[PDB]
């Protein structure tokens, strides 16, 4: 949770068709766009935030609903969000013993600014200054697990979700989707849509 | 040193096919008989600015000549095009490097921040270019085809054809050549009008400058 | 600060080790804080619930205060 | 679909009863239906706004799915 790994999606014909069409992704939820427009408008380069979070945090990536996980991990402002993609990863993860290598930030200054990742790992409380240790009365190291094992609830169990946030508006058009085509016909009178030329 | 430019630097302004027609266009072209700032560095690569556009030419027939730097700031700080030569694939890559004191290339790397785009791609030779960036998009145009018309000097006719088209969408006013570690001309093109002769097939065969004869502009 | 804030200050340090073996990636010694965590938050449910604490045998970190 | 989605789907059968008791002219049971629906309302409203879900003693509509 409290990294993302962020990538490239540019100089790319994307579908968008086998997304939204499958039953596999849980939650499909899109704020900018209606989903159904497959080739929208061809925008500008498509950002791609991935994490593995509980059932319950779900709401919380969502823009509003802040919770803990959105104080102080993942903060998504109010904006043309493209679009929510969360499944269950039960079978995947949540080894019997539990995955304990998922983890999340409890205790920070302040909340995250939108779209800033914070790797680093330190001390915070401080307070009385008893802290440059883990023993203190008020020094609480922040990072904490979830502990997924399978006997936990659909609440508890971990669901992996991916925040397809494109950019909008900012430079020509790199990225679109597929253009339908057709055959052609010959000796007939038709008119014609070749690469934009429209004529009859 | 200064050189005049007979007649080249004449290209394809569109995607259009044409036959046996005289077609007038309005475009931003390299006038004819004008003067090109000879540049003959060796045993020194200024900045150069690039002003809407920039005509190229070269004689030697090996890689020493290799790469054309395109930016506004040549730092880490603003987006900054590269385009080089590996012989095998041309690299071109638009992310940030810092500042090159003396790059020294041949078949310098600084910091990629905040990379975004990257593109990969395929008497002596002539290697004329014309570099024009129109609303966004970044054109590269190309004609590897000598022709000894004359000897140690470029004249006669050649069109050129397009080769790329990069939508990268950067302001970039200064440009620079890369050389190697141990003879390229240098034109500016204004917005003119031409007046351009296809053949049967939909090569140009000859153009007519009219902003610089009363003969033409008949 | 009775019984129920001390162990609740003790058991944040041994969340906050597992946290640093699974930096580590090392699960072997994350099992055993783990049970540690475990056997610590069942013991401050039982005390919370008003039942006999079992503060003789449980494991001692770096300091009472 | 969580929980916002169940409760906006269900407040639709609600309105739409309404509608019916607007249609047959009685505003007996329509005043009672509207104030299930206001309930409903809040109820979306403190869902999106985050706060304690009262879902356990809630009018229940004919299915869950
Ligand atoms: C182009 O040149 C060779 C050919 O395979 C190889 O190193 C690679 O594909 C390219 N080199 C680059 C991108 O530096
Ligand atoms: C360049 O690197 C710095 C590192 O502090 C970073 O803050 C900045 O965003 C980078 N440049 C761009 C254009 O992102
Ligand atoms: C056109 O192209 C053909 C292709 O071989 C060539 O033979 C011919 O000379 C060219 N010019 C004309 C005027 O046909």
């Amino acid at each position: 949770v409290y990294a993302w790994n962020r990538k490239r999606i540019s100089n790319c014909v994307a579908d968008y068709s086998v997304l939204y069409n499958s039953a596999s992704f849980s939650t499909f939820k899109c704020y900018g766009v209606s989903p159904t427009k497959l080739n929208d408008l061809c925008f500008t380069n498509v950002y791609a935030d991935s994490f593995v979070i509980r059932g319950d945090e779900v709401r919380q990536i969502a823009p509003g609903q802040t919770g803990k996980i959105a104080d102080y991990n993942y903060k998504l402002p109010d904006d043309f969000t493209g679009c929510v993609i969360a499944w269950n990863s039960n079978n995947l993860d949540s080894k019997v013993g539990g995955n304990y290598n998922y983890l999340y930030r409890l205790f920070r200054k302040s909340n995250l600014k939108p779209f800033e990742r914070d790797i680093s790992t330190e001390i915070y409380q401080a307070g009385s200054t008893p802290c440059n240790g883990v023993e203190g009365f008020n020094c609480y190291f922040p990072l904490q697990s979830y502990g997924f094992q399978p006997t936990n609830g659909v609440g508890y169990q971990p669901y992996r979700v991916v925040v397809l946030s494109f950019e909008l508006l900012h430079a020509p058009a790199t990225v679109c989707g597929p253009k339908k085509s057709t055959n052609l016909v010959k000796n007939k009178c038709v008119n014609f849509n070749f690469n934009g030329l429209t004529g009859t | 040193a200064y050189t005049n430019s007979f007649t080249r630097g004449v290209y394809y302004p569109d995607k259009v096919f044409r036959s046996s027609v005289l077609h007038s266009t309005q475009d931003l072209f390299l006038p004819f008989f004008s003067n090109v700032t000879w540049f003959h560095a060796i045993h020194d690569n200024p900045v150069l600015p690039f002003n809407d556009g920039v005509y190229f030419a070269s004689t030697e027939k090996s890689n020493i000549i290799r790469g054309w730097i395109f930016g506004t700031t040549l730092d880490s700080k603003t987006q900054s095009l590269l385009i080089v030569n590996n012989a095998t694939n041309v690299v071109i890559k638009v992310c940030e490097f810092q500042f090159c004191n003396d790059p020294f290339l041949g078949v310098v790397y600084s910091s990629a921040n905040n990379c975004t785009f990257e593109y990969v791609s395929q008497f002596k030779n002539l290697r004329e270019f014309v570099f024009k960036n129109i609303d966004g998009y970044f054109k590269i145009y190309s004609k590897h085809t000598p022709i000894n018309l004359v000897r140690d000097l470029p004249q006669g006719f050649s069109a050129l054809e397009p080769l790329v088209d990069l939508p990268i969408g950067i302001n970039i006013t200064r440009f620079q050549t890369l050389l190697a570690l141990h003879a390229y001309y240098v034109g500016y093109l204004q917005p003119r009008t031409f007046l351009l002769k296809y053949n049967e097939n939909g090569t140009i065969t000859d153009a007519v400058d009219c902003a610089l004869d009363p003969l033409s502009e008949t | 600060t009775n019984m129920l804030e001390a162990l609740q200050q003790r058991l944040q340090f041994y969340h906050g080790q597992v946290a640093r073996a699974a930096l580590e990636n090392n699960s072997g010694k994350a099992r055993r804080f783990g049970r540690i965590v475990k056997q610590y938050e069942d013991a401050i449910k039982l005390y919370k619930a008003g039942k006999p604490v079992p503060y003789d045998e449980l494991p001692v970190p770096p300091g009472f205060g």
